Formats: C-alpha cells, structure tokens, sequence
C-alpha cells in the first residue's frame, strides 16, 4: 500500500498502510492522520518539482482549533505527533491509525481510552469476518 | 500491546521536522513569552511577551500608522523578512489596524539595538472586550492558558532577538501560524 | 457505564448507557446527545471543583446553527430536549441516542423517522451477530 | 415501541435547567418581543423589541458613543451587571459600533424609570443590507421567523423591565447567547 | 423509495433510490449527494407552493468551499454533476452515491478511485448478510 | 461496470439547469474575464475582469461613496435590478466599503455606454495584503487560478455588457454566488 518513509517516522523502520484503510481517509470524514499524510504527500510532491496556497486544504481547520481549545482546557487533545492504530498481526489488516491523545504533557495511558481500541478491534475482526463470507 | 488474542495495539510516531523546516513556526517559553522564527536557518527570532511594564512612550515614540515596515532598520540584511513577520504576526492575531489601538515602537534614534513594538491592551485604553479577544487569539496561537489566568496595565511587547535556541520547535504552532497566514509570502 | 444522575433526565429513573455507545462519541462525529453529555460532566467537575471560557469546545456550534437555520425555515431540527436509541432489551445493548427531531412545536412521530430507527436498530443487530462470531 | 422481535425504541428527555440556570438566556414571546435574562435569580430583564413607532429623537437624546454605560443610571445596584448583559446582547448581534448605526439612549433626565436603547435598522439610514443582517441575527439569536416575514421604518429597542415571567426559558437560546459570548463575563 | 424526476437526470430515466441509502443522507454525514437531492426536494415544495433564505440550509458551505479549494490546487474535486453508486443487481439494493471526482476538466477513471469503489461494494455486501442472519 | 459477480458500478449525472435557471450565476472564460448573468432571460450581464490598463482616472471620474446606484444611468429599465447584481458581486468578493480602496465609476457625462466600475488592488494602493485577499476570492468565487499564478499596477473592472452567450453556465459557481449573498434579492 503506502509506504512511509524513513525520514517521515521517528523509528526508521518502513511502514506500509494498507489500501483499505487509508481509502477511509477519502470518506467525509475529517481527520488528523489523514490530514499529516495530506501534509507529507504534498512535501514528497514538492520536493519532486507552496505550502502557504495549499494548508487551507491540506489541514482542517475546524478540527485543528477544537484540539487546541481541548489542549488549553486540560482536556485530553491531538498534538499530532503519535497515532495509534488496531492491526491484526496474523493477516497484516489494520485499521486506520488514530490519534494518540495526549494530556497534562503526557500521553494517555492505553487503558484512558480502552473503549476507543476495543471497539476498533472489534470492528475490525468484524469486516474480516465479512471479506470470509463475501 | 495484547487488545486481543488476534489484535495488537500498535503506534507511529511523526517527524515533522523536515516538512516544516523552512516554514515560520512558534513556541512557547511561559505563559507570556513566546518566540517566532521564519525557519532553521534563520539566526534572528522574534519575542512576543505580555508585560505589565511600559516600554514605549506616546510623546518619545513612533505610531505604527501605515508605517509599519519603517519600525524595523534599513541597515539590517532581513528587513523585509522581519517585516513579513511582523505582518505574520499581527495578521495570526487577527489584528484590525484601523480600529484596534494604535501599536507603538521604538524611536528611530534609540540606542538599543532592537526593534520594539507594543500593543496597549488594557481595557481603558481598547475598545470594550479587545483584551479578552486578543488574550484568546494568543492562546489560540501560542498554547497559552493565558486568558485563563486571573488596575494593572498590560501590554503586548514584540521585539527582535537573536536566534539562541529559546524554545523547542512544534509544528503545531506552526500550522496555526500557516493557517492564519494562507497564500502569503515574507514582504 | 454512564449512568446519568437523577435530576439530569425529567423522568426522574437511573439511565445507565453502556462505553460501546458512549465510545462512539469520541470519533469524529460531532452529536447533539454528545455535546449535552459534555455540558453535564463539565457541571458536574464544575460542582465539585467557567462554563463562558468552555462553550465552545463543549458544544458544536455549526451544528446548533444548522439546527437552527431547520428550524426557521419550517424543517425537522434538533431542539436538545428528546434523545430516541435503539436498545436490544435482551441483552441490553443499545444504540447511541439520537436527537428527537422536531418540527411545528411537536416532536415527530415515530413513523415520521421510521426508517432512521429502523437501519440504526439492524446495524445494532448485525454488531451484535459479530461478536459472537467473534 | 416494539421496532422488532427483539428491539424497542427508547428515548430520554433532558432537564438542562440546573446547568443553566446560573447564566444568561433568552426567549421569545412573538416575533417582534424578545427577553434576556441574566439568570432565574435576577428580577431584571431587558426587552428586545422590532417596532415601527420611534421612543428616542436625536435632537433630544443621547447616542452611544464608546459610553453605553452612563445610559444606565448609577443609582440601580445591578448597573455594571445590567451594561454586562447590554454588551452581551450587542455582541450576540454582531454588532460592530465602528460602522453601524449610532444607537440612541434616553436623556438623562427622562422622567420614565426606562433604559432605553434605539437602533435604526432601516434600509435608508444604515448602509445597505445592514437590515437584512440584523434581522436574521434576530432570528438565529432568539429563533424568530420575522427576517422571513413579509416604505415602513424599523427599530430595535431595547429596554430593561421588571423579570415577570413573560416566557418560559430555552437552554437553546441560553447556547446561542454564549456561544456568541465566548470567554468573557458580565462587566 | 425516492424517484428521480425525468428533468432532474440528463438520462431522462426514471431512476428510484432505496429509502435506507436515502436514509444515510440524515446522519451527521455533510454530502454532496444529499445536498443535491435537498436543493430538488425545495424546488419541488417551490413549484407546489426563496432559495435565496434556504441556500444556508440546503447547501454545506463547509464542503463547497473545500472542493473549490481542491479544484484550484489541481485536486481531484467534486463539481456536483456526477455520482457513482455501488448497486447490488440482483437485489436492486445500492450505496449511498458518491461524487465522481473530476480533475483537469476530466472525470477520473474508475481506475483512479478503484479502492474507494471497491470498499463500498464490499460494506454493501456485508450489511446484506447481516439481513438474511438477521 | 462490472465491480464484481454480483456487484456493479453506476453513475447517476444531475441536470441543475431548471433549479438554477432563474437565480444569479457566473462563469469563467478566462483566469482574467468572468461574467455574472442575473438569470437567463436577462439579456445584460456584467464582467468582471483583471486588469493591468487604467480606464478611469480619478480627477475626472466618480468615486463610488454610499452612491453606488448613481453609477448605473437612470434610463436603463433594469437600473435597480443591475445595481442588485452589482451589490451582489462586491459581497460575493466579501469588499469593506468603509476600508478598501475605493472603487471608481465612469463620470455621468461619458459618452461610451457602459457602466465601469475600477478597483485598484494594485499592493501600493491598498492596505498590505489586499491584492491577496481579492485575488483568493476570485479564485474563490470564479474558479480562477489567478492568485497562484505569479511593478505592474493591478485593477478589477466591473462593467456591464449585453449577454451574447461568452460561456457556458455553471451551477456551481451558482452555489457560491448564492452563498455569499444569502437572504437577499437584487435591488
Ligand atoms: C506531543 O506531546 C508529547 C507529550 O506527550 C510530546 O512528546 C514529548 O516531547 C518532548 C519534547 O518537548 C520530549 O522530551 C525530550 O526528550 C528527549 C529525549 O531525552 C530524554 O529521554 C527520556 C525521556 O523520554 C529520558 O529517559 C532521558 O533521560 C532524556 O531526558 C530530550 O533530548 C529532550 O531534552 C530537551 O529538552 C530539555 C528540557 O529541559 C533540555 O534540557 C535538553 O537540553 C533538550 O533541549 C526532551 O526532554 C519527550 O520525550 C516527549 N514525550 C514522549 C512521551 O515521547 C510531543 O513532542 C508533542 N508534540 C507536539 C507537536 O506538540
Ligand atoms: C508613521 O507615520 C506617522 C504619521 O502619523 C508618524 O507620526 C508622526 O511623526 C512625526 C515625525 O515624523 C511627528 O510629528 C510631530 O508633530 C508635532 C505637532 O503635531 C501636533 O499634532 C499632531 C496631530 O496633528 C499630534 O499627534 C502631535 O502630538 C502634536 O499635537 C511636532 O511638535 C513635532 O515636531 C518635532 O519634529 C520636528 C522635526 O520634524 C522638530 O522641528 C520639532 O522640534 C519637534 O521635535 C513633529 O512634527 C508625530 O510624532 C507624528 N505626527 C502625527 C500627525 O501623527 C510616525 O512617526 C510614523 N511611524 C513610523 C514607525 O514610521
Ligand atoms: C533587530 O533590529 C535592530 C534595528 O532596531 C537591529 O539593530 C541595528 O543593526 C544595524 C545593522 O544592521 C545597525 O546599523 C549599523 O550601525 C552602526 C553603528 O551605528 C552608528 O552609526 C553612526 C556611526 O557614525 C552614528 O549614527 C552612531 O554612532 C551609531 O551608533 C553603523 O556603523 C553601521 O553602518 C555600517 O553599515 C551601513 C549599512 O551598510 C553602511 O552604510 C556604513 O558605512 C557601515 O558599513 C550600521 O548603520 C543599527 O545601528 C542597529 N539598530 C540601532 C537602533 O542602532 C538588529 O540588528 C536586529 N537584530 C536581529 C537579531 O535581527
Ligand atoms: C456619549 O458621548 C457623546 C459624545 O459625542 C455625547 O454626545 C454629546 O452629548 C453632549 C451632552 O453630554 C451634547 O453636546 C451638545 O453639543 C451641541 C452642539 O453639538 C452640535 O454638533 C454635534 C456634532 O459635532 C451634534 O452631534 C449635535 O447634535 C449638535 O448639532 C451643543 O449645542 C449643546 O449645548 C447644549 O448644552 C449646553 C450645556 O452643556 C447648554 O449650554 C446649551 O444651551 C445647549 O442646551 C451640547 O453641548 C451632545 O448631545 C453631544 N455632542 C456631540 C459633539 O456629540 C453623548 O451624549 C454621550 N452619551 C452617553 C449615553 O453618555
Ligand atoms: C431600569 O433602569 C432605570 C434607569 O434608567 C431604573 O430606574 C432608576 O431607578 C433608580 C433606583 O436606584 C432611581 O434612583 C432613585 O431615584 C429616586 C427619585 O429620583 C429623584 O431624584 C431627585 C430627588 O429630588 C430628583 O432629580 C428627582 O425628583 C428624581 O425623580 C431617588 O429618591 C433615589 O435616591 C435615593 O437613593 C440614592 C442612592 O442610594 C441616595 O443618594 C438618595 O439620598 C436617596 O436615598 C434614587 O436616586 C432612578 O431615579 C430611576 N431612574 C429614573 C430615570 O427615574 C430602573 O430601576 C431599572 N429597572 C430595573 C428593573 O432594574
Ligand atoms: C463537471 O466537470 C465535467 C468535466 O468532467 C463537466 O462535464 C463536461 O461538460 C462540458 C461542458 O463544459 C461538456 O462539453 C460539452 O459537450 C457537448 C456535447 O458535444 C460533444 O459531445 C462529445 C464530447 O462529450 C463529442 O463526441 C462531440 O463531438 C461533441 O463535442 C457540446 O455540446 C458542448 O459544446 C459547447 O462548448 C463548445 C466549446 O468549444 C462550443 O464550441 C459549442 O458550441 C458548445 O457551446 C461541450 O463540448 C463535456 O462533454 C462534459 N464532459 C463529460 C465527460 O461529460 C461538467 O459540466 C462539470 N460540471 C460543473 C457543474 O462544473
Ligand atoms: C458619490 O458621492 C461623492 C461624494 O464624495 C461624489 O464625489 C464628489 O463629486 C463632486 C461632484 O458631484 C465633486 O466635487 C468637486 O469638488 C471640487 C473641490 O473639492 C476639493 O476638495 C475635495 C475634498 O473636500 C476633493 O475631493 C477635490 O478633489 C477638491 O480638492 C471642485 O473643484 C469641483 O467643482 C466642479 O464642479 C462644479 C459643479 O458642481 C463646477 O462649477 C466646477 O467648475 C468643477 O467642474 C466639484 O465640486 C468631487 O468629485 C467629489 N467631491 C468629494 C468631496 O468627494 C461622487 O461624484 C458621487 N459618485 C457617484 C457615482 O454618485
Ligand atoms: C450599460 O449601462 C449603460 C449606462 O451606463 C447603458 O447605456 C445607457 O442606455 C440608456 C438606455 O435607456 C441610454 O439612455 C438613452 O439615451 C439616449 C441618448 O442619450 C442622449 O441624451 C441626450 C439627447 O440629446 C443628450 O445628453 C445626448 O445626446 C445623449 O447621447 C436618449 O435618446 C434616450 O432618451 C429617450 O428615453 C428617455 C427615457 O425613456 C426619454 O426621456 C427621452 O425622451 C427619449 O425617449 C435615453 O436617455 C443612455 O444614454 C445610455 N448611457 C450612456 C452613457 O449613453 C447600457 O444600455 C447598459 N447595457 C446593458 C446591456 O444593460
Ligand atoms: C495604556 O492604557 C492604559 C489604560 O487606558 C493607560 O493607563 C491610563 O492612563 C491614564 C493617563 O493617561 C490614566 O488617567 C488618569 O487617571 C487618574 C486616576 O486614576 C486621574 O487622576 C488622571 O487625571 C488621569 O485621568 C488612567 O487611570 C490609566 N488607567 C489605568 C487602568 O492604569 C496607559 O496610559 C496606556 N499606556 C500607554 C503607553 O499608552
Ligand atoms: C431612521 O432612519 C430612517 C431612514 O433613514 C429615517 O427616516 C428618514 O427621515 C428623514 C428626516 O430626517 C426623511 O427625510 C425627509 O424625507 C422627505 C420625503 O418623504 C422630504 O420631504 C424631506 O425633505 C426629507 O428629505 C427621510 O425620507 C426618512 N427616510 C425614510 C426611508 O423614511 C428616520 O428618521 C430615522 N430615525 C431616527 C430616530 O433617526
Ligand atoms: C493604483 O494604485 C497604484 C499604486 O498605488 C498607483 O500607482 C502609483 O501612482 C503614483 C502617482 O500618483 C506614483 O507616484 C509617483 O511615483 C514615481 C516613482 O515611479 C515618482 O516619480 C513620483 O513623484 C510619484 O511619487 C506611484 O509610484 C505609483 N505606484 C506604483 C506602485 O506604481 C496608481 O496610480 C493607482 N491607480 C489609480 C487609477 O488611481
Ligand atoms: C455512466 O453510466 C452510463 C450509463 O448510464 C454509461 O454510459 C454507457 O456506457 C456503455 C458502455 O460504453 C454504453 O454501452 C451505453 O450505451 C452508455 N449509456 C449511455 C446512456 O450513454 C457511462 O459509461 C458511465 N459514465 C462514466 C463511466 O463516466
Ligand atoms: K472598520
């Protein structure tokens, strides 16, 4: 699928998204790991053959000022650095990577939003089961 | 991470450095002052604070009245990099020049070697309501809890500096910065 | 769960909604039922521990204007008084509530919106088939 | 209600008096009438009203100019409280004082126990569409249909009265009112 | 379910839409779709018995100004003239449709947004399942 | 198009010619010329163009100050109709009468038969950042990519002219006429 590069990610280890997932970004859906590989195609473009014509559509707004005024109440907020994401190790699908909320200059814990990975799993399992009976 | 007997949880961090680079961005070193730079290699930032102390004097001192860009010296190599800045963060804070108080800076004469531009915000001297607007826009821009935070008179004071490393960079701040200023170049 | 205090709801009865249902308000999607669950644990921190400097992360505000601008032209809108789920009364799994939309001073009848409780009460259904599968 | 074999509809009414009942909120009684209440505990409230008749004439008035708060009397012990819901509702209107319309208040010396606020939102003395934003402004901000509805001049006044329980009270109207006043308190 | 009119559709073919793709459009979802068959519901309630007061309503604004922005960067956008839908044959039932992307004056290949496609028929497929388990 | 054994791909195309046949819409026949077409039975249209040449001067033309309605010739039936779809135009480019720079008209007495209205959004002229900010909106507005592509005095001429079919129509560019003007009709 999309591979990311090494200099993209911290760790220096290649990471490939699956098609699947990284097409739930096209949906109506806003996101933030969506909108940081928005960001990084339109870099690897550049860099090819600005940054300042395209933010506006590049970044959501809306949900960029919703996790700041989160970030200034106290309250748990996307800073855009770590995204966290359900893959099933044996057949390699996973879901979209969502962003790892961070509060008091600290991230979550795993278990402050356990509902949020359980239900991904879960789902997850779900369509695997589907692509089965398809 | 076990979610099941199937299912990890797993993580990717970002680097966003290389993408953000050459791009104006911003910090935060307290709750009042702040430092903007237009990019790495850049050896001169700019220092936004919020200062109960007064700097600039009305009688001994220039009026930004159009003139902004004549605050700034023309002897310095970056002036009309500094002023795109300048206008980068004025235009970040949403600022109104022909309503909004009159910015003072530094007399052309002075002896200090930096440029100085300060922005009465106390409720007196602005129109009702602009100093909680522009304590929210500094939030909003920097991180701050500024607004949060509980006559003493209060003023927002941008001088230049150079670059000494301040601050960590966060692309954050940066994509604010970017997203206040859109289609727009130094100048 | 969430179990809603008693001088929250009219009714007066503990009403206790499960962390799937509660979880799905974390996502993306921006609610009516989700914003006023906000305001009441923002009431409730505020009463054991402001509410001018945390409206606008509490509540949507282009969704209060859309639902508004419904309700001046004379179209079904969210008022935020009527909350309508899905609840599997066997296993007590429920759907996240949804606004009780309404139109000319009365609420709708529940013909009116028949089909929005029906495809929500089967996807309720099809989750629950997966988690036996499961 | 029996959805299925095995599924029910539920639903749950909300009472949001308690988380509103200590902050500012509005109503509407016709179209036309409207009431701000600071909260259940204040005796005061001020109408907001669309009428055709004129209260207040330039010649023996007084207009708001960067002074709305010598238009309410120093006498009354909730002044800078009632000021404070003044510029709420101004500010809930989006009014901008740079350019809009002067609004006129009563003499000092009215005998009438009145504040009285008078803008004029007719087409010919504002500039042009101010009418149409002003109105629909009403509509969002107390759910009136009155900028739908159907040359006769308009005015906008608004007057404090005695809290006499002219209409019931709308959380709704209570979210439109802050959110247009975000941050900020009664002063 | 919701026919078309013959002057709606430039095919002049009477084209009816099942009600629970139909009923996709009143979630919280902002389409582009949806926004198309709001705008011929007001033209028709128009005709029966202004567009100007209601155009707020009918209209995202949100979505038009960012396929505008999409359009100027040279972006494959949506100008709200085509739409593609996933239509299970046998059982008449369909996706919600879905804008056809455009990009330099000419529509994408169905190649171009194969995945986007091929997502959508399989969710179709599933929540068939679920049906007949149901 | 066969997505699968039982699954098929179809496309549904809109035809929004009626619903937007009597509603103001536009076009773009170049990144510079652009028309404005009230509905389709009116035969006079209005273009928008950018250009580098000056047509009005200002010792011998007028000034457009609250008088807007003034620069169309009292003799044309449709005067307060063309004045709509002008007002129209300038909200739709989001235009601060009180700020920008003031758009010119042709004098009273000129022979040529159009109405010229001239903005210069030249840097110079305007405020710093103008010329960005018009330029986005006609890209905005008309679908242009004149703001990305790159002294030479810059002016927006807006005249009317009669309509012979210079583009085709578009509803989308309908959509962003109509909501940038909402709740109003032309007069
Ligand atoms: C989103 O929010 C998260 C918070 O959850 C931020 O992640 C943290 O980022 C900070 C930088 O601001 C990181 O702190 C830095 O760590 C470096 C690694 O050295 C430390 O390593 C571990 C701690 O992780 C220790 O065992 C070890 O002894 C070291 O302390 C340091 O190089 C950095 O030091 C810099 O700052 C200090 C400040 O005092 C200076 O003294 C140093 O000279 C130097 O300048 C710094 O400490 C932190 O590790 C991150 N947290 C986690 C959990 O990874 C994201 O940055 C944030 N993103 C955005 C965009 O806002
Ligand atoms: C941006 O542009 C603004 C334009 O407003 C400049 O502000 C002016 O700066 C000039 C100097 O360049 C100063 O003018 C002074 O005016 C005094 C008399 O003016 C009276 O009236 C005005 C209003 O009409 C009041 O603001 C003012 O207080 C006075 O009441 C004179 O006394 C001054 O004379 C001084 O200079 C001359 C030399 O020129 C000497 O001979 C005198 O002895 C004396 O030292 C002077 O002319 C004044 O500060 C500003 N005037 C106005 C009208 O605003 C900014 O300087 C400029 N800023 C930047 C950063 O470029
Ligand atoms: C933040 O912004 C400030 C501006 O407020 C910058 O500080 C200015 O820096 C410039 C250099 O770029 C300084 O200009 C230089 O000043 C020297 C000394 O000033 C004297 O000048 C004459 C000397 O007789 C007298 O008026 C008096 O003694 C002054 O003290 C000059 O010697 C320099 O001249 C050299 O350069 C010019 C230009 O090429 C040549 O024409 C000359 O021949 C000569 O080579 C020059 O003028 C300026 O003084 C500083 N400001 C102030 C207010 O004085 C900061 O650099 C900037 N910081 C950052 C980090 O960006
Ligand atoms: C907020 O602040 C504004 C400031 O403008 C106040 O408006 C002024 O209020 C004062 C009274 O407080 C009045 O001043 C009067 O001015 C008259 C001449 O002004 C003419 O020109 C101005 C334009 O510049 C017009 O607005 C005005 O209508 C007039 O055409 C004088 O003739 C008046 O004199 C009267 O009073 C004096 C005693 O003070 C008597 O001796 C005279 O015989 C006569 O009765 C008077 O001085 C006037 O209403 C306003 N003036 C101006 C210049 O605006 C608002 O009142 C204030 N509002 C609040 C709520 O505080
Ligand atoms: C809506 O807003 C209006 C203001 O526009 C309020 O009406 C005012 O109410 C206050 C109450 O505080 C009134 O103030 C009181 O007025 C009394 C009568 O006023 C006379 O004052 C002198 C006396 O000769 C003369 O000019 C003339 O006869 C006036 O009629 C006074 O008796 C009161 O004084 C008492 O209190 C003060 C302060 O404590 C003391 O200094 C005095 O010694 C004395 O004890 C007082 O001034 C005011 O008059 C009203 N306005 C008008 C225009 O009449 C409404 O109350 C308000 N409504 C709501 C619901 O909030
Ligand atoms: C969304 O974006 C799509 C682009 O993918 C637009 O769809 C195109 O719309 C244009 C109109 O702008 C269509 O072009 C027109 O086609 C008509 C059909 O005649 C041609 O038919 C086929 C080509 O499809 C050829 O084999 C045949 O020989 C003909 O050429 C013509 O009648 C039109 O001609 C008009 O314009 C030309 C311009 O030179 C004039 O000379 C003519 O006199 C006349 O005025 C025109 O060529 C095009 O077919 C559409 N594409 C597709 C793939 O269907 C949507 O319109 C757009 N929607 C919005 C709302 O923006
Ligand atoms: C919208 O409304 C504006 C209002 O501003 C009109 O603009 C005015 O138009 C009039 C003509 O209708 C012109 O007035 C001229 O003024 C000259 C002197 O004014 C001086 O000062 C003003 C500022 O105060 C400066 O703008 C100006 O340049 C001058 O420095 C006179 O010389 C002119 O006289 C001419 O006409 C008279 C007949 O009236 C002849 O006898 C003379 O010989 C000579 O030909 C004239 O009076 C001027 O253009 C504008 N004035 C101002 C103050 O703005 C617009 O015309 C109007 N536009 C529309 C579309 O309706
Ligand atoms: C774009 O906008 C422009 C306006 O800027 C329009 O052009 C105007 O069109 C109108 C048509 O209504 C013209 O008005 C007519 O002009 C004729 C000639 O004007 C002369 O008028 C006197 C005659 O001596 C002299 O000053 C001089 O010779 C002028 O050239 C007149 O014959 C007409 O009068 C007739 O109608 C009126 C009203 O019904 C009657 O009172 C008369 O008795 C007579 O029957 C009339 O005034 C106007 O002249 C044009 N403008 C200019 C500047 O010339 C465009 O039409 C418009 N385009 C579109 C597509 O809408
Ligand atoms: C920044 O704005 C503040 C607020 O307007 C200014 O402070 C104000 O300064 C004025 C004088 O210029 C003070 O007025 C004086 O008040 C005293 C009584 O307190 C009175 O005796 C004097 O005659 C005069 O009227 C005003 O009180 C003061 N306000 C506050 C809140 O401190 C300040 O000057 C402005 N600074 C700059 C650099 O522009
Ligand atoms: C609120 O605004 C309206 C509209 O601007 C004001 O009404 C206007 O009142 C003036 C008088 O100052 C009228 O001017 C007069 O008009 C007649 C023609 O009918 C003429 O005989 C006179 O010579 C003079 O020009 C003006 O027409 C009128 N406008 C309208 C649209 O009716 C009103 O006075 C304002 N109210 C207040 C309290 O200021
Ligand atoms: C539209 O705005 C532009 C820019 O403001 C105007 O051009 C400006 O025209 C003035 C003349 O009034 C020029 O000033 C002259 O400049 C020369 C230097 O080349 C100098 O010799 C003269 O003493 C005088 O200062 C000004 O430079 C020029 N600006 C630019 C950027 O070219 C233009 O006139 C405006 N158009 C209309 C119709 O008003
Ligand atoms: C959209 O669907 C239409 C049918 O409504 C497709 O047009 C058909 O294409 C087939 C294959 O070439 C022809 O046999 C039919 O005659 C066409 N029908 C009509 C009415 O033109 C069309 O391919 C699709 N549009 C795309 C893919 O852009
Ligand atoms: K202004």
């Amino acid at each position: 699928g999309y591979c990311l590069e090494r200099w993209m990610l911290v760790t220096s280890d290649l990471k490939c998204f699956g098609n699947t997932a990284l097409a739930k970004c096209n949906l109506d859906h806003d996101s933030e790991f969506c909108d940081m590989l928005k960001l990084f195609e339109f870099n690897k473009k550049a860099i090819e053959t600005l940054l300042t014509h395209s933010i506006n559509a590049l970044i959501s707004d809306n949900l960029l000022m919703k996790n700041r005024l989160k970030e200034l109440l106290n309250t748990p907020y996307c800073n855009y650095t770590k995204f966290w994401y359900v893959n099933h190790t044996a057949s390699g699908e996973h879901s979209l990577p969502r962003c790892w909320l961070v509060r008091n200059n600290s991230y979550l814990n795993e278990s402050e939003f356990r509902n949020d990975w359980i239900i991904e799993s879960d789902h997850l399992l779900s369509e695997m089961l589907n692509k089965e009976y398809i | 991470f076990r979610i099941g007997r199937s299912t990890e949880l797993q993580n990717i961090t970002f680097d966003m450095l290389k993408v953000f680079e050459d791009h104006p961005t911003s910090c935060m070193v307290n709750h009042s002052t702040y430092y903007v730079h237009e990019n790495k290699n850049a050896t001169w930032c700019l220092e936004v604070s919020v200062t109960d102390v007064t700097l600039l004097m009305a009688e001994h001192d220039r009026q930004v009245l159009n003139n902004l860009s004549n605050c700034v010296h023309p002897a310095v190599e970056h002036r009309s990099r500094m002023v795109g800045l300048l206008e980068w963060i004025f235009r970040a804070l949403k600022y109104d020049f022909n309503h909004d108080p009159t910015p003072l800076c530094q007399k052309q004469t002075s002896t200090v070697n930096e440029t100085r531009v300060q922005i009465n915000i106390t409720e007196g001297f602005g129109s009702h309501g602009f100093e909680d607007t522009i304590l929210q826009r500094l939030g909003v821009l920097f991180g701050s809890r500024i607004a949060f935070s509980n006559g003493k008179k209060r003023f927002l004071l941008i001088r230049n500096s150079t670059w000494k490393n301040q601050c960590e960079m966060n692309h954050v701040n940066s994509m604010h910065l970017m997203l206040a200023n859109a289609g727009r170049s130094s100048g």
